[PDB]
């Protein structure tokens, strides 16, 4: 359990120290806890094939406060950090090319936030007048039932 | 200045087995930069799971890597069982192991014989898909679905094995080896196969770790790591199998690894068909699993529990877990968070193809375009898992 | 003498209940039969597999069910294709590509919607990224249900489209027009 | 004041910011049941 | 077996009429014993020869030229498919379902006027006022 | 039968197809729509279609009233809609019906009625 | 390593409004310079002046923001959109989300007072 | 495969509007409405399945305590229009009346295991 | 949210007594309450009209002849909005089935050529009369009939003669009918105007390229029909939808070749020869330029001043020169770049053959 300023040092320790040879990046994720002042919890999962052990590292972030990128240490973190940005909006400072990876090319919003609705804000159809695929507001023939 | 030319390998095209937009930049024949654009099969699985009970959420995992269904639901079941702190019975463990290796056979029959087809060998595809049909029949006999079984669930298995299935699985196993051998006669010692595979897609062990690769991609570089041996989960600690590991990090070594994995899966299936125990196939705690119907229709507690499990669901303790399996694609994992409720708070799937397609840029630089096809084929990329 | 009247018939049968009774009717019937037989016996869809329904398509190309026995060859480019089998979920990032592929197809062209995800959005109906049916993007001629629809079910859908084109009036409708 | 306007970066529609009203409430203890676990959480709807 | 002696031997077993019917319908020459017939008129056969492979032992001879698997009555749709070893011709009386209504077999009617028209079995939830007027007395 | 449409015109439907079921003319629940209301509100989708071939299953409210009353010696009747001809449960949960009162009494899953031998 | 794409910019959060000023003005310059490319790549049915008018509108939308970190996020997302537009990643369908004004008039009755909205149940 | 609503040998319909199939359905394909029948019985007035939402998982067939909703072995029901796949109560009951014998074979084989 | 831009209100009562309560915000899943029947929906204007009607949930009944020409209309709306019926004007039960349940009927039926089974009279007058008698028998609230411009009972052209006779029998049978008189409609996949100007190997005119008309965009005519459908102000009226600016065919061809950057070929050979060539080319089965069209080549647009116009519908049309770019750019070749001088010394810095 660490702070954002402490990501790069601790990860260097977890990568280079002889007793803690966590060399494989497994996953980078974020979790929204909107009751916390720092809403997003950025989670890291690491594996050591040397010692056959796993470790986890957690930091925190906001919609506007960034986190240091560990691409300088683990190249595999690139796509994961991109996904975390695309889904949650967490900005990773130091990232070479941080852009959406999963969502549509003009998607407005970060889906896995708890305030983002399941069905989103927009939908698509084919307009015969314009001869184009048009993005329009949402209307469902059957409304979602939460239960 | 070396001006580069941008070709879209194709949002719709044959080599991608699924839907991929690989924006490559070439200087002549050589790739210098690649930009795999994904999300064309992003369906919002990980947000939908947040609105579903743990039972309602399980068919999300059959549809992530859709050639290896039972292993995905196996890892989700393992995660939810680790949170629930329940023990699957021995028969359920043996069933899960046997069918996980049947699933591995199916995945490798798709992967090797689609890699072959994309490299140009058309005939192994059509040979292997009949064996796929023969195993799909066992899937259908146990679950009722050819592909999406929804069979391995949290707590074990949905239904016991029907009568006369082990005999037929043994009948298939008596002949599958010759099918493997006939595929190897075409591919293994062939000149053109070796030309298209030897010293293509080379990745070092250090970079294989740094990029997050696992499975054959990590074992071809020389690292002996397999989660079934290093962290056994269901019954792999009660069955004898060897792990293939290769040098030289090439695609030929990955192909040989996958064929050795075929043969070891067959070994495991033999042992499970010989040593299948008796007993229940799901946990005998009706607060987690449905009771039998003849008790639900005669016992009051059984019916109450049926009602609640099928309406509200079982409530999982609060916490979080990352657990993983040696899926046929590599290390597949699920990071679940429980809020004490019947529905997950967060479910992230660590798909093995995400990391591999991310490493495509490092692996395919300096190669010609015919070699990119082989690299995509040895990564064994299904895009439901890449995009989730 | 400028025309000021009309002996135009009433009670004239509609196409789907019109029986031939003249030599020209039988001649046009035979021409339509030949054209439709060719459209059936050469049935070339475009390779538009997006998701796990493509596994069943491939199994329909496998030895047990051999699509080639019925004349079926899957063609990479739409310019050589007559059918589009939408086999997989349609994401909002993929629908323009689907419509471009469809519009690149030469007429005659048909569309089969394979699977729940393509028919009505399916399992992912309530997502933020999925189209609630290729109906919204392209017009559909036959809907194959399932998740996945078995290889037999897709073959049944191919037979239903074969029946549709077998009952299609090409020259007879011109003779009506 | 000086509370940050995360609405500008949310990507959400502006109609939520200008037209809509939410309610913040604790779920009332049901008359049908003597349980109280659904309470103690502050719902936003 | 994909050999010529097979088709010659079967076409000697089933006469030339059956040969031309099978060539116009199935495309292959099959000889088997008649197991039964369904309510629609489709005849169902079973083979005992070693030449025929797994899943090619049971087959159908449709009655309509415009054949369709939907025309196969239930029970036979399961027997044809290797679900039950016993046909609904030879099933016991006690395994048969009891029906208090008349059995009506209707195949798929898609592409026809008999296609299913879906509708709402309910009426509107909110009933409106049928206006009636009163005078100010 | 001819049904007056909302635009003022007539919708001619035969009598066989205005029945709610072939074994019952009327509805068996308040919120259930009559076939006349169905046609009057959806005739645009019924127009060139064959009513011969649409689904018109038999109603159980009239078939369970044909089934005779069962009689028991006691205050309780036990019902389990079991098959007795194939394995497994295949019925509804076991239910005990009180029958002390004068009339007949039905199960809640099936509508099998029971009386106290009088 | 995994190298960046054509017009990528490393994410670097300014610690000053005066530096982010220059960054934003450079991004505005780049959008304006690339508008002809946006009209050629996407088969656009309207002027290059119209594209620049739209760019200016979207840059004016966030003109009176003063929180530095929000401005940093807006700059980062603007550069993301520039990279998505100049590299032909978007299609015409997504590019023309910015341009609803250029499509023909949406019907006759567009309320702007109370009674209109009332008769249409939008008040 | 294709869905069906079953009856008792009485002819009465098995379903009792408990809404467990509506509740467990991961795709929200089932839509149900019920009230008190004229003879005092708990029975449905609406039962709809959108096949274009359904995933053919069998959770409804597992959840039913009366063996009312089932899945037949049929796969040969493809259509030309999507409005034909919005199955309603009458369609499902007719399908059960059609497929009861196949369902009885399947039940006699399968019920002990579930 | 979406909006019902076509409706002024949400509770709408028809002239036949039906109460129509609009349901929703105005999207795909919304419903206006209205039912419509568009008789030429397969075609050029009808496709746009049905799209605009079904965008908001107006239940469109589409009578069709060829099953394959209509399929693109089912995409225009949700499930149950677009309904198809097989129709022939030689079958009265068909027309009654099509118009039974509707509040709005639109006749867009018309051919620019004569066929073996339908002369100009049989399609423009007798077909209109059959549809109009159905509309009168079923007391349909609104009937909106499209008659081509320059329609006149006795005229040089049989097309305009028959269109005027249709515009009379409609008005005599259905006095509450609205008659819309469109001018030459241009747009995408147009019938005989712009696609023809840009694809044809050679244009011909018996006259000079001198017939004058005000051309109008098909989408704006469809919009005007949409507004006429829901505006009950428009019963028993006539509309002349003609557009802002006047042009000759020569002016439009000059515009087309300035947009296209290619020289459109035209011939200008006499009348007695072209008319005979057209009369001969009616023997092939596919549509060709008809002899009555080269008759109409001498008949410029005479606008009726007593008839209503666009501005009565609060619509302002586009005109051809601003949309010609959008419409003709698919046929633009774009041969090469401009003035590759000043490219030499910058090109000298790049690598052109990799060693
Ligand atoms: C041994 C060998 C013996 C061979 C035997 C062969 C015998 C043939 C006898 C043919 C006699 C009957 C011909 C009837 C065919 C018409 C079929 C039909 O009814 O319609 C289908 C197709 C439709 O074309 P279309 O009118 O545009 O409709 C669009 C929506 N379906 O209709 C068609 O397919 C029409 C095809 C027309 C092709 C001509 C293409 C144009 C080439 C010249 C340029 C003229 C372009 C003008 C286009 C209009 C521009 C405004
Ligand atoms: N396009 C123009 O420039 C102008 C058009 N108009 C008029 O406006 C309307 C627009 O039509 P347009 O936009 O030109 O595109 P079309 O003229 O192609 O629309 C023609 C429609 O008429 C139908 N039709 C023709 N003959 C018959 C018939 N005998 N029986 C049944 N249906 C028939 C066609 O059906 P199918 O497709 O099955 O043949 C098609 O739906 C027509 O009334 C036309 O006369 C007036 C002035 C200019
Ligand atoms: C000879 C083939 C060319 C026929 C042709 O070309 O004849 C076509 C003509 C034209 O028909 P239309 O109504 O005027 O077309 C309408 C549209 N127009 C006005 C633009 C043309 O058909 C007839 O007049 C009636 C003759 C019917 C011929 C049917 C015999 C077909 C047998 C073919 C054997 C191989
Ligand atoms: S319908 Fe089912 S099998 Fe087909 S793509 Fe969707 S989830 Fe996969
Ligand atoms: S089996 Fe089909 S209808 Fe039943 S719950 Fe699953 S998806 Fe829904
Ligand atoms: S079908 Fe079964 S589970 Fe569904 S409401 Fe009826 S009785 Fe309950
Ligand atoms: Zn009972």
């Amino acid at each position: 359990h660490v702070a954002p300023s402490a990501v790069i040092p601790v990860t260097t320790f977890l990568r280079d120290n002889t007793s803690t040879q966590y060399k494989s990046i497994i996953d980078i994720t974020a979790v929204d806890y909107p009751s916390r002042e720092n809403r997003f919890e950025v989670v890291y999962n690491f594996l050591s094939v040397r010692h056959n052990s796993r470790i986890r590292l957690k930091t925190y972030a906001t919609e506007v406060t960034p986190v240091p990128s560990i691409t300088c240490l683990y190249e595999g973190a690139n796509w994961f950090e991109r996904e975390a940005y695309d889904m949650y909006g967490v900005f990773f400072e130091g990232h070479p090319d941080l852009r959406r990876i999963m969502t549509d090319y003009g998607f407005e919003g970060h889906p896995l936030r708890k305030d983002f609705p399941l069905t989103g804000y927009t939908e698509v159809r084919w307009d015969e007048e314009k001869r184009r695929v048009v993005y329009e507001p949402l209307e469902l023939t059957q409304a979602f039932r939460n239960f | 200045r070396i001006r580069a030319f941008t070709i879209n390998f194709g949002p719709q095209h044959p080599a991608a087995h699924g839907v991929l937009r690989l924006i490559l930049e070439l200087s002549g024949e050589e790739i210098i930069r690649s930009d795999p654009h994904v999300g064309l099969l992003h369906r919002g699985t990980e947000k939908l799971i947040e609105y579903k009970t743990y039972m309602q959420a399980l068919p999300y995992f059959d549809r992530l890597d859709y050639v290896s269904m039972m292993t995905n639901e196996q890892v989700f079941s393992l995660a939810v069982e680790k949170l629930l702190n329940v023990e699957v019975p021995l028969r359920g463990k043996y069933i899960r192991t046997m069918f996980g290796e049947i699933t591995r056979v199916l995945n490798h029959l798709m992967s090797v014989c689609s890699h072959a087809m994309d490299v140009g060998a058309l005939t192994p595809f059509l040979w292997g898909f009949e064996e796929r049909e023969k195993l799909m029949e066992f899937y259908e006999r146990v679950s009722g679905a050819r592909l999406h079984a929804a069979y391995v669930r949290p707590g074990g298995v949905s239904q016991d094995l029907p009568a006369g299935l082990l005999d037929d699985i043994y009948m298939w196993a008596t002949q599958f080896g010759d099918r493997l051998d006939e595929i190897e006669e075409l591919l293994t010692d062939n000149r053109i196969w070796k030309l298209r595979t030897v010293n293509i897609g080379t990745v070092t062990a250090q970079d294989a770790l740094n990029l997050g690769l696992s499975g054959p991609m990590l074992r071809g570089s020389g690292i002996p790591f397999d989660i079934r041996k290093n962290a056994p989960y269901d019954a792999y600690d009660k069955v004898d199998f060897d792990v293939p590991v290769g040098m030289n990090g090439d695609c030929y070594d990955r192909y040989l690894i996958r064929m050795a994995e075929f043969r070891q899966s067959l070994r495991i299936i033999e042992q499970c068909c010989n040593d299948m125990p008796a007993g229940a196939v799901k946990v005998e705690d009706f607060k987690i699993n449905s009771p039998p119907r003849n008790l639900m229709k005669e016992d009051m507690e059984a019916l109450i529990h049926h009602f609640l499990l099928y309406t509200k669901g079982y409530s999982v303790p609060p916490g979080e877990t990352y657990t993983a399996i040696e899926a046929p694609k590599g290390e597949m994992g699920v990071y679940v968070v429980s809020d004490g409720s019947e529905r997950p708070y967060k479910c992230k799937i660590r798909a093995p193809g995400f990391a591999h397609l991310g490493a495509f840029d490092h692996i395919a630089r300096g190669h010609f375009l015919p070699d990119a096809v082989a690299i995509i084929g040895t990564m064994d990329l299904v895009f439901g898992e890449v995009d989730r | 003498p400028r025309v000021s009247s009309s002996s135009m018939p009433t009670d004239f049968p509609l196409p789907s209940q019109q029986k031939p009774n003249s030599a020209v009717d039988y001649t046009l019937t035979t021409l339509d039969a030949v054209a439709n037989w060719a459209r059936q016996g050469s049935f070339w869809p475009v390779t538009f597999g997006l998701a796990c329904c493509a596994v069943e398509m491939m199994h329909v190309s496998a030895p047990r069910y051999d699509q080639d026995r019925l004349g079926i060859i899957f063609r990479a480019s739409p310019r050589q294709s007559d059918i589009m089998i939408v086999a997989g979920t349609l994401t909002n990032k993929m629908a323009p590509v689907l419509r471009q592929v469809y519009d690149q197809m030469p007429e005659p062209r048909w569309v089969i919607s394979m699977g729940s995800c393509a028919n009505g959005g399916g399992y992912y109906h309530f997502s933020y990224s999925v189209v609630r049916g290729c109906d919204r993007i392209v017009p559909v001629d036959v809907y194959v249900p399932g998740c996945p629809p078995t290889s037999e079910a897709l073959m049944y859908g191919v037979f239903q489209l074969q029946r549709k084109m077998r009952n299609t009036k090409i020259t007879r409708m011109w003779y009506r027009k | 004041d000086n509370v940050p306007a995360h609405e500008i970066v949310s990507g959400a529609p502006a109609e939520l910011s200008r037209n809509r009203v939410v309610r913040i409430y604790q779920q009332a203890k049901p008359a049908t049941q003597s349980g109280e676990y659904g309470t103690f959480a502050w719902r936003l709807d | 077996s994909s050999s010529l002696y097979r088709v010659l031997r079967n076409a000697w077993e089933v006469g030339p009429r059956s040969y031309w019917k099978q060539l116009n319908s199935i495309g292959d020459t099959k000889s088997g014993r008649l197991v039964g017939t369904d309510i629609y008129g489709n005849k169902f056969y079973e083979t005992d020869h070693q030449d025929e492979i797994h899943l090619r032992t049971r087959y159908v001879e449709y009655k309509e030229k415009d054949y369709d698997m939907s025309q196969v009555e239930p029970g036979w749709h399961f027997w044809l498919g290797y679900g039950v070893d016993t046909a609904p011709c030879n099933t016991p009386k006690e395994k048969l379902p009891i029906r208090a209504y008349p059995y009506k077999f209707q195949p798929n009617y898609t592409g026809t006027p008999g296609a299913f028209v879906t509708y709402n079995t309910l009426k509107p939830k909110i009933s409106a006022w049928e206006p009636v007027t009163k005078q100010r007395s | 039968k001819s049904i007056i449409s909302y635009n003022g015109n007539t919708i001619e439907i035969p009598e066989e197809y205005t029945k709610q079921a072939p074994n019952r003319d009327s509805t068996w629940a308040p919120a259930q729509a009559s076939k006349t209301e169905i046609y009057k509100n959806n005739m645009v989708r019924f127009e060139q279609k064959d009513l011969s071939k649409q689904p018109m299953p038999y109603a159980g409210i009239e078939l369970i009233a044909q089934q005779p009353v069962r009689f028991v010696h006691g205050n309780t009747a036990v019902c389990d809609g079991a098959n007795h001809n194939g394995p497994g449960a295949q019925g509804h949960p076991k239910i005990f019906i009180n029958v002390d009162a004068p009339g007949s009494h039905a199960c809640q899953y099936c509508g099998t009625r029971y009386e106290k031998e009088h | 390593a995994i190298i960046a794409t054509a017009f990528a910019e490393t994410v670097k959060f300014s610690g000053s409004k005066q530096e982010l000023q220059k960054r934003t003005l450079a991004l505005y310059r780049q959008f304006l310079r690339g508008a002809p490319t946006f009209a050629d790549l996407y088969e656009v049915q309207f002027s290059i002046p119209t594209i620049r008018t739209k760019i200016r509108q979207e840059f004016e939308r966030h003109r009176f923001v003063d929180d530095l970190s929000i401005q940093n996020v807006l700059y980062a997302k603007g550069h993301m959109e520039y990279q998505e537009c100049i590299n032909f990643w978007k299609q015409q369908a997504q590019f023309l989300k910015y341009f609803p004004e250029e499509d023909d008039i949406q019907g006759r009755h567009q309320p702007s007072n109370f009674v209109d909205k009332f008769l249409k149940n939008r008040a | 495969g294709e869905h069906a609503l079953r009856r008792y040998p009485s002819g009465e319909e098995r379903c009792i509007a408990c809404k467990l199939c509506e509740a467990i359905c991961p795709a929200l394909a089932i839509t149900i409405d019920a009230e008190e029948r004229i003879d005092g019985s708990r029975r449905t007035t609406k039962y709809d399945i959108d096949m274009t939402k359904c995933i053919y998982c069998g959770y409804c067939q597992e959840s039913c305590p009366v063996d009312a909703i089932v899945e037949t072995p049929n796969v040969e029901y493809a259509t030309e229009t999507r409005e034909e796949l919005l199955y309603n109560k009458e369609k499902l009951l007719a399908n059960g009346d059609k497929w009861e014998l196949e369902l009885q074979y399947a039940l006699d084989a399968d019920a002990p295991y579930r | 949210m979406n909006s019902f831009e076509n409706l002024a209100q949400d509770v709408n009562i028809t002239r036949s007594g039906k109460t129509l309560i609009a349901k929703g915000t105005g999207g795909r899943s919304s419903r206006t309450g209205y039912t419509a029947t568009v008789f030429g929906a397969n075609g050029f204007l009808g496709s746009y009209l049905t799209a605009k009607l079904a965008k908001h949930g107006t239940t469109v009944v589409v009578p069709y002849r060829e099953e394959m020409a209509k399929r693109h209309l089912k995409v225009t709306g949700d499930l149950g909005v677009v309904n198809f019926l097989e129709m022939d004007l030689r079958n009265l039960e068909s027309i009654d089935e099509a118009v039974r349940h509707s509040d709005i009927v639109v006749n867009l039926i018309g051919r620019e050529y004569e066929t073996k089974n339908f002369n100009y009279y049989d399609v423009h007058v007798e077909g209109a009369r059959r549809i109009a008698e159905a509309v009168k028998k079923h007391n349909i609230a609104r009937y909106i009939h499209v008659s081509a411009f320059n329609a006149e009972i006795d005229s040089p052209s049989e097309f305009n003669h028959t269109k005027g006779l249709g515009e009379q029998v409609t008005k005599d049978i259905v006095p509450w009918a609205t008659i819309v008189r469109p001018a030459p409609m241009f747009g995408r996949e147009d019938k005989w105007f712009l696609d023809r100007m840009a694809r044809s190997p050679c244009l011909v005119s018996a006259n000079k390229f001198q017939e004058t008309s005000n051309p109008v965009h098909v989408i704006d005519v469809a919009a005007a029909l949409e507004r006429i459908c829901f505006d009950d102000s428009t019963v028993a009226q006539t509309f002349e939808l003609y557009g802002p600016q006047k042009f000759t065919q020569k002016q439009i061809i000059d515009m087309v070749s300035e947009t296209l950057r290619k020289e459109v070929r035209h011939i200008e050979l006499p009348k007695a020869l072209y008319q005979a060539y057209t009369k001969a080319t009616q023997a092939i089965w596919w549509p060709t330029y008809s002899p009555d069209q080269v008759e109409r080549q001498f008949l410029s647009q005479k606008i009726d001043p007593s008839a209503k116009t666009f501005n009565d519908l609060d619509l302002t049309p586009m005109e051809l020169p601003d949309l010609m770019f959008k419409l003709i750019r698919p046929y633009r070749v774009n041969t090469f770049q401009h003035d590759v001088s000043q490219l030499e010394n910058k090109e000298k810095t790049f690598v052109h053959i990799l060693d």
